[PDB]
């Protein structure tokens, strides 16, 4: 309905935030992993009954005290080390995050030539597998110019995680560039461009993945479902970090942004148009994603489920394959990556803008915000020294593991947490109130079941099921040894086990010096919450 | 490498039928599109119709919008042209082509034979 030219720009600043490599990049490579089919009910239901409702809270939770994702723990002192928590997945992101960004400037800065090196088998990387899409009997294990270069000249993959080998100094190049735009912008810190461009720029390559042969076995394995593979909580596990972390959950920002939002602003209506074209996005690079992987399935030789098995990388082996099947093939690379990159550099700029802000709330006032620029540097230093291990020739064997364990079901315990916090020792009942005084209405009775009940219920039993059942992480048939999969449980628990440590720590410092009353006293709320001057009903 | 090898032409009447057969070989076929051309006697060298990669989307020249039906058998290496309801302005030696953007900025046309359609 018409809004004379003034809310349209709401709705299309909205947009640029659904929009982002958590779905461009992230959706695509885990939906394949687990196979399509067997993917699309369990990613469904853990966002409608999970994911929109912790959303909607973490927005809410912010909004109403107008405190960042530390002194929002004001409800209840004693669990700020839910906040710890977030922050541990925040700096789990930023450091492997910006290599994604790495890579997206190498393929941007390798599509400035007069051919594009991914579309042959007569380069020097190349083995004698190559089928070539453009280019006698020769191989019984054919392979794409496309995941050679990849794998074979972008990242010169050893054999093994403790192979670290050299590092990558033209990726490294790429991690200088990106840490230092996040940087300078961070000192800096025109809608329609960024809101648009990815859409005009998927649906090119849509309608180039649509009209190649065997397209349709692509997308017929992406939608027919897989009611075989539904007891696997693996399945249940990646699809619930996905839809925590495609939307923000347990990384932080969302409150801390939440913080600056007006009081009497609408998170519902936000939290439902965010979310939702979130949703049809994903669904939507998937698609293009899917489409392509149809064609190398005939082209190749073999069942779309084993053309590309990879985690990390199939947006770098999958997109780059379809751009050189598009006429003018450089100038769409380079707005292809152009495109990436601007959806990348656009989170580390929120995630980052996030990070420092929480660490400056925590500390004495004056002499931090002076630090303020060295503090914001500190972490880029920091971030590109991290990093550094992630450019080596091992490289995506650690950014699978960050990726799939220290950022994954993280993301949806620590959540969890909070939402049996808000809802069980706080109250329910005080919750829904505190919501009613700043958007007028009481949540839709949908939130209220889930948050109450079934969000911890599914959440609970994907966590004890996924105990059970855990298997060896493998990256395209190397299986990861013993070593590797004990650093994927501590960088899992890293962030997990920030909550009881706290709870500790509370429980020496608080007042009581009795067994019971004095976490009474550490879980009623802190003097001063609730909202800033004016906004009381009860003060 | 690549080579393109037009055949069905010939004298027909008007309201007539020919189907055009291309043959093309010396690479991976399926991975483009094919393009069909004219060039009438005394006039330059005309676009006919387009066939996507797996013949999803068709494309014709305003002058051939059905009239004529353009089809592929990417397993025969072919693509066809089925013209119907053939009149005198039809006569013209017709190409069979192929560009290979080779993943660059300009393309190399690769052209067929040639096949003569003449309507009576
Ligand atoms: C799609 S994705 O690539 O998977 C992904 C995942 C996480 C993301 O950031 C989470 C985070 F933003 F929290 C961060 F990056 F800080 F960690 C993003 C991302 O850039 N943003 C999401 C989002 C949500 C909003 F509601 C928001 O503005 C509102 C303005 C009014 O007041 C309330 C907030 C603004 C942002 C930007 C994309």
């Amino acid at each position: 309905r018409g809004n004379w030219g003034n809310q349209i720009e709401f709705v299309l600043t909205s947009v640029g935030y659904a929009v982002g490599l958590g779905n461009v990049w992230r959706f695509p490579y885990l939906c394949y992993r687990n196979g399509g089919g067997a993917f699309m009910f369990p990613y469904f239901i853990m966002l409608i009954f999970c994911g929109i409702p912790a959303f909607f809270m973490e927005l809410s939770f912010g909004q109403f005290a107008s405190q960042g994702c530390l002194g929002v723990w004001r409800i209840s002192p004693m669990f700020k080390g839910v906040g710890y928590g977030m922050m541990v997945v925040s700096t789990y992101i930023g450091i492997y995050y910006n290599v994604v960004i790495c890579i997206a400037f190498y393929y941007f800065f390798s599509s400035m030539t007069h051919v594009l090196p991914w579309a042959y088998c007569n380069n020097p990387w190349n083995t004698h597998d190559c089928a070539g899409v453009l280019d006698l009997t020769h191989s019984l294990q054919r392979t794409s110019p496309s995941e050679e270069y990849w794998r074979l000249y972008v990242l010169k993959l050893s054999d093994d995680i403790g192979n670290f080998g050299e590092v990558r100094l033209p990726l490294l190049g790429c991690l200088g560039v990106a840490w230092l735009v996040v940087f300078l912008c961070l000192i800096r810190g025109v809608v329609y461009f960024t809101a648009t461009f990815p859409y005009v720029v998927l649906t090119i390559l849509f309608v180039r993945g649509v009209t190649l042969e065997g397209a349709f076995d692509g997308i017929m394995y992406y939608l027919t479902p897989q009611w075989d593979k539904i007891l696997e909580a693996k399945v249940w596990g990646d699809a619930a970090s996905q839809a925590f972390y495609s939307l923000g959950c347990a990384w932080g920002g969302l409150i801390t942004m939440a913080s600056y939002n007006k009081f009497h602003n609408n998170c519902y209506r936000d939290s439902v148009i965010i979310s939702i074209t979130n949703c049809a996005t994903s669904v939507y690079a998937g698609f293009v994603i899917f489409s392509i992987l149809g064609f190398m399935a005939n082209h190749l030789g073999v069942d779309v489920s084993r053309v590309a098995d990879h985690g990390p990388g199939l947006a770098f082996v999958a997109y780059p394959e379809a751009l050189t099947l598009l006429p003018i093939s450089p100038l769409w690379s380079l707005l292809f990556f152009f495109m990436l990159i601007l959806l990348g550099l656009g989170t580390q700029f929120c995630l980052l803008e996030t990070l420092v802000t929480a660490i400056v709330d925590e500390v004495g006032n004056e002499w931090i915000l002076q630090k303020k620029t060295y503090v914001t540097l500190g972490v880029a230093v920091a971030g590109f020294l991290l990093g550094i291990p992630l450019t080596s020739q091992a490289g995506i064997y650690w950014l699978l593991l960050m990726d799939n364990y220290a950022a994954s079901f993280s993301l949806v315990v620590i959540s969890c947490i909070m939402c049996v916090a808000i809802m069980y020792i706080y109250g329910h009942r005080n919750y829904f109130q505190d919501i009613q005084m700043m958007l007028g209405f009481p949540p839709p009775l949908f939130f209220q079941i889930c948050w109450r009940f079934v969000s911890p219920a599914i959440i609970f039993f994907i966590l004890v099921f996924t105990v059970i059942q855990y298997q060896p992480i493998t990256y395209n048939h190397y299986q990861y040894p013993g070593w590797a999969v004990a650093i994927g449980f501590l960088m899992a628990l890293s962030s997990v086990l920030c909550i009881p440590l706290y709870a500790m720590f509370r429980l020496a410092r608080t007042d009581g010096d009795t067994l019971l009353q004095r976490l009474k006293n550490a879980t009623k709320p802190s003097r001063d919450w609730g909202p800033a001057l004016l906004e009381h009903r009860t003060g | 490498q690549v080579q393109l090898v037009e055949s069905g032409g010939g004298l027909v009447q008007a309201g007539g039928s020919l189907r055009l057969s291309c043959a093309a070989s010396g690479f991976p076929v399926y991975a483009y599109e094919m393009y069909w051309y004219r060039q009438a006697p005394g006039k330059e060298r005309e676009w006919v119709a387009a066939i996507s990669s797996s013949g999803t989307w068709a494309g014709y020249a305003d002058s051939v919008k059905g009239r004529f039906t353009i089809s592929r058998d990417n397993a025969k290496n072919t693509v066809y042209l089925q013209m119907n309801s053939l009149k005198p302005e039809d006569t013209a030696v017709y190409y069979c082509n192929v560009k290979d953007w080779g993943a660059s900025w300009a393309y190399y046309d690769y052209w067929g034979q040639g096949t003569q359609v003449t309507v009576s």
